[PDB]
């Protein structure tokens, strides 16, 4: 039957996750800078992590 | 000095006496300096909030002091205009003219040139039609002053500047300002009227040249 | 002269345009981007930039009075960025020329 | 999800502008993953009428035009996964 | 028993003209043939033409697709 | 989970759709679906100018329906 | 993937440059401002919107005789709920 | 990174280690310009970066001969300890303004690191700070615009 | 099925009335309560938003289109409180 | 944080400026209120007025709001003992 | 013969015009569709009430607000 050749029975995606570029979501953050420490640390010579 | 705020009408003219370069025994090495001395001793007396940060000189000889009296203030962007605008029409009015020539002492007068045109239109349009006014009676005084009252029973009160009209009186005394001033043009400058867009007729009322 | 006209966008545009606030490889673009700033999220001006890697190279930032006049400075951009024209009209309207 | 931007933003002082035009100035207290979004000292202002203090709110999410953040929020340490 | 869209499958078996009109502009009304649909009801038409009623204007659109949660009604 | 409307009182019944700009129309259900939309036989247009405009078989997207009355008797 | 090819590529090609965007939103309010972010919804996060819209003085003569104002607000961050997104519009 | 590290000429150490959680594929030691580069058949998981800055002079401000001959130098040394035989030195010539890295290569790192170099060249503020430091020793200004 | 649509549950084959989104508001007894909040009631007057009268003995109100639902205190005391 | 409001004379506005005050008793995933005691308001809602505080204002008793035309929540005064 | 998606695919790069519900008209070659039916076009110019107001350049069109699509 062509309702189903159509590939019938109105469909709504709520709630069903959709098929493909929809979901395209992109966030621009940069953070400070965290720099180390190099004078009067007290710390031994090499950086901390 | 003409400080003029296109966008809240605030004219800060200071008024500069006869006895400050009456016996000064100076060239213009003071005058350059002095001028822009005074407009940075007015952006020092108003509050951060109100002070600018982008100044236009309209004559060329002044951004080169406001760059050195304005160190202070990194912050303001001090550009020059291709287009000058006519406040010296802002002398030719009588209230304007005779408070800067009875003035004996030099002070920092304060005016709105807008009278409270931003509560009916917007500040580009009231900026056009101030400088449809001053340029309209830089090409003549009193025929322009007439066209400005288009009865003689209009008034502006004593603490306006241009006489109190609505929307349809302005646009037709503003069709009327503008055929003025492009008819003293084209009486001056050799070529007709109707031979200009209204990017032309835009760049003659602002004051470039074409 | 352009109304935001109701119904429409491209006069917005116009607007703003007007006001100027306008080995085999993989094979691909990376889009470096390589931005200092601050713990609000102000792009950072490379000689400030300079000074926050300093404070965090010697381990010493700034004393009292300058932390206090650089704070007091950024609420300044704050407060001026975020707007007596109208007082200059009533105190014209109670009598034209406020002279100072 | 950008939503879980938000419930991350506890006790933030946020204007919000509804599609009533009404703007509701105050402590923003909790957001659901639908924006539900229910704040404290709330000083609303239904737009056409003056502005009323109430102790607490709670706007439906779907009612939100748009938030208003203050100057003084660090969103690069707030939008990470 | 039949379902809207047995009507509707029935009527791309037909080919015929209908009408469609939509949520709440009562005097916008578009005429066309569908071509083509699926399940989120979005219609392509055949040489379409949106009809003012209060008006009667016949601008012509052609080969249409309207988004499916706009109709109220498709009348042929 | 979209369970259908519960319209077999409905079926084969003379009603009146009210539709969402102010419109009304008139006509016998013959089914649904689960998003209520209905297939109406002998479709009377009935609009608000107040001369009754008979289609036929038309196609109501559930959205725009109000209500249903049905004005035979179930 | 196809997060770059579909037709939010005009909000996450606009938030990695981190240029502005107008925004005709559906009480006509215009906004313009940079994109911090986006999602499926549109729900974007702005900073420094210039909020563009028009105003009439609303018959302040009694005779209904006034002409169309631009107002604009600046807002310094924004989430805009990405419902009343008409449309979103990168620069020329 | 040693203290001293930054103007430690003679020998060298590591600045930054990338760790893959796989295995690379890298290439033999090429210039950062070296747009064609032959994949040597070793495979690595973890990966330095070494930043050798430097003050040219006329005669010797050629980075990428510096670039070449410091890595090859300091991977064949004793007395440069890397975490690994494959990596990558990039050089600066700060009195030149030049940049230009010698060593091996991942998939991908040419080019970032070539629009990195690019980007932190025009960029960087403690850079900023020594050009406008230079231009402030030599009194040479740009017109402002 | 929370606990609101359960008390239209509960208030089938009562007395119940339903403002619509147009304004017209249904005063009848209910037959049908949905989980979507479609209502079938009966013996039922609607008020449009011309202030007029009329009545039908049944009608078929649409969920969404539903603004409010006036329900009889019959169901205030049973059975909600422990919610 | 709503369950913390349970019981209250809530003051719920809905998205036509139909003001209802009543007992915030249950609730819904999509906000669909069901309200005891309720009545409701459109134009004057007191703040002590000079001439008299409640006018247009009706008589419903319990309603079940629908969540699509809800907006706001406030509770205005304490619950009552029964 | 030929379903929306289908249609949609059958015109990403032609010049069309998409009508919004709110009477704007959107004129330009349009890049791309999601499943939601937002719309990417490019090159567009914005025809209100059937008079063009400005070219505008690339725009997004949010599926909610989108009447139809015609293809000029």
């Amino acid at each position: 039957i062509e309702m189903m050749k159509l590939m019938a029975s109105f469909d709504s995606t709520k709630g069903k996750k959709v098929d493909g570029s929809v979901n395209a979501y992109a966030i621009n953050v940069s953070q400070k800078r965290k720099y180390r420490q190099y004078m009067n640390r007290k710390g031994g010579f090499n950086r901390p992590l | 000095i003409f400080i003029f705020n296109p966008r809240t009408g605030q004219l800060f003219l200071k008024i500069i006496h006869t006895s400050v370069w009456a016996g000064q025994k100076r060239l213009g090495q003071l005058a350059k300096w002095k001028t822009a001395e005074e407009v940075a001793a007015l952006i020092r007396s108003l509050p951060v909030e109100e002070q600018p940060k982008q100044i236009i000189v309209t004559r060329k000889g002044m951004l080169d002091p406001l760059e050195v009296h304005l160190l202070d203030f990194p912050n303001i962007v001090i550009k020059g205009s291709e287009l000058q605008l006519p406040f010296q029409a802002c002398l030719k009015v009588e209230k304007f003219g005779d408070l800067i020539l009875k003035a004996t002492e030099p002070q920092m007068v304060l005016f709105n040139l807008y009278d409270d045109w931003l509560k009916t239109i917007s500040s580009y349009t009231a900026f056009s039609r101030l400088i449809l006014i001053l340029r309209a009676l830089h090409v003549n005084n009193d025929r322009a002053k007439v066209i400005l009252k288009p009865d003689k029973t209009t008034i502006t009160e004593p603490h306006h500047i241009w006489p109190t009209l609505t929307d349809e009186e302005w646009i037709k005394v503003e069709v009327q300002l503008k055929d003025l001033i492009l008819a003293d043009y084209g009486k001056k400058n050799n070529v007709n009227v109707a031979s200009l867009t209204q990017s032309e007729i835009r760049d003659i009322i602002l004051g470039m040249e074409i | 002269e352009e109304p935001i006209v109701n119904r429409g966008l491209a006069a917005a545009l116009l607007l703003c345009q007007n006001k100027g606030l306008l080995k085999e490889k993989d094979g691909y673009k990376p889009d470096v981007k390589i931005e200092y700033v601050d713990e609000t999220g102000r792009k950072l001006t490379p000689k400030e930039a300079f000074r926050q890697l300093s404070h965090r190279f010697h381990g010493k930032g700034s004393g009292k009075m300058k932390t206090e006049r650089r704070m007091k400075k950024l609420d300044e951009e704050a407060l001026l960025k975020k707007m007596l024209g109208t007082v200059a009209l009533l105190q014209e309207k109670q009598k034209p020329y406020i002279v100072l | 999800k950008l939503v879980r931007f938000l419930m991350k933003l506890s006790h933030e002082t946020v204007t919000i502008e509804l599609k009533n035009g009404t703007q509701v100035h105050g402590t923003i207290t909790g957001v659901d993953v639908s924006m539900n979004t229910h704040l404290k000292a709330v000083k609303m202002t239904l737009k056409n009428r003056e502005p009323v203090q109430l102790e607490t709110l709670s706007i439906r999410g779907n009612n939100i035009r748009y938030f208003i953040l203050p100057d003084s929020l660090p969103l690069d340490t707030l939008l990470v996964d | 028993m039949v379902q809207p869209i047995n009507l509707i499958f029935r009527y791309l078996q037909n080919r015929s003209r209908i009408q469609v009109w939509l949520y709440e502009q009562v005097n916008m009304r578009i005429e066309g043939c569908i071509i083509g649909f699926d399940e989120y009801m979005n219609l392509v038409l055949d040489d379409a033409e949106e009809i003012h009623s209060k008006t009667k204007s016949r601008k012509q659109l052609g080969r249409i697709m309207l988004k499916g949660d706009n109709i109220t009604l498709l009348q042929s | 989970k979209a369970h259908p409307p519960e319209l077999k009182k409905f079926m084969d019944k003379k009603l009146s759709l009210k539709l969402n700009g102010g419109r009304h129309v008139q006509g016998i259900l013959r089914g649904f679906d689960p998003f209520m939309n209905l297939v109406i036989d002998e479709c009377v247009e009935m609009a608000t100018s107040g001369q009754q405009n008979n289609i036929g078989m038309v196609v109501i997207r559930g959205n725009s329906i109000i209500m249903l009355e049905a004005l035979e008797r179930v | 993937e196809e997060f770059n090819t579909g037709p939010l590529s005009v909000l996450t090609q606009s938030v990695k440059n981190n240029t502005q965007v107008l925004i005709n939103c559906r009480n006509n309010k215009k906004l313009l401002g940079r994109v911090k972010a986006f999602d499926r919804h549109c729900n974007m996060v702005l900073e420094n919107v210039k909020e563009m819209w028009t105003e009439v003085p609303k018959s302040g003569k009694g005779k209904k005789k006034s002409k169309p104002v631009n107002k604009d607000r600046y807002i310094s961050k924004m989430f805009l709920r990405g419902d009343s997104v008409i449309v979103v519009l990168r620069n020329p | 990174i040693h203290p001293r590290k930054s103007y430690k000429m003679n020998s060298s150490c590591a600045d930054i280690l990338l760790f893959a959680s796989y295995k690379w594929n890298v290439s033999r030691p090429s210039l950062l310009a070296d747009s064609k580069d032959v994949m040597d058949s070793t495979t690595t998981q973890k990966y330095w970066i070494d930043i050798q800055l430097r003050w040219g002079d006329y005669d010797s401000h050629d980075i990428e001969r510096y670039a070449r001959a410091k890595f090859l130098d300091y991977t064949t040394d004793n007395m440069s300890i890397y975490p690994s035989p494959t990596g990558v030195l990039i050089a600066i010539d700060l009195a030149y303004n030049l940049h230009s890295a010698y060593g091996n290569w991942f998939p991908g790192s040419k080019p970032l690191i070539q629009q990195a170099m690019a980007k932190i060249m025009k960029a960087n503020p403690a850079l900023y700070v020594l050009r406008e430091r230079i231009r402030k020793g030599l009194q040479l200004y740009s017109s402002e615009p | 099925i929370g606990v609101p649509i359960k008390v239209l549950h509960e208030a089938e084959g009562h007395i119940v009335t339903c403002e619509t989104n147009t304004g017209e508001v249904y005063r009848g007894k209910l037959i049908e309560a949905e989980d979507n909040m479609n209502c079938q009631m009966s013996n039922i007057t609607v008020t449009y938003r011309d202030g007029r009268v009329a009545q039908l003995e049944q009608v078929y109100i649409r969920g969404s289109k539903i603004r409010f639902l006036i329900l009889p205190d019959m169901l205030k005391n049973a059975p909600m409180l422990k919610s | 944080k709503m369950l913390q409001h349970i019981d209250y004379r809530m003051r719920c506005i809905l998205q036509d400026g139909r003001i209802f005050i009543g007992t915030f008793k249950a609730f819904d995933k999509h906000m669909n209120l069901i309200l005891c005691d309720c009545d409701e308001f459109r134009k004057i809602k007191p703040k002590n007025s000079k001439q008299a505080e409640r006018e247009e204002k009706r008589v419903l008793g319990l309603v079940l709001l629908r969540g699509e035309n809800l907006v706001s929540m406030t509770v205005e005064g304490p619950p009552p003992k029964d | 013969p030929l379903n929306p998606k289908p249609f949609l695919n059958g015109l990403t790069g032609k010049p069309v015009m998409v009508k919004l519900k709110w009477g704007m008209e959107y004129k330009g070659y349009l890049v791309s569709v999601d499943g939601y039916m937002n719309m990417q076009l490019a090159n567009t110019e914005e025809y209100i009430d059937g008079a063009l107001s400005g070219h505008l350049g690339e725009v997004l069109i949010r599926c909610n607000n989108v009447l139809y699509i015609r293809g000029v």
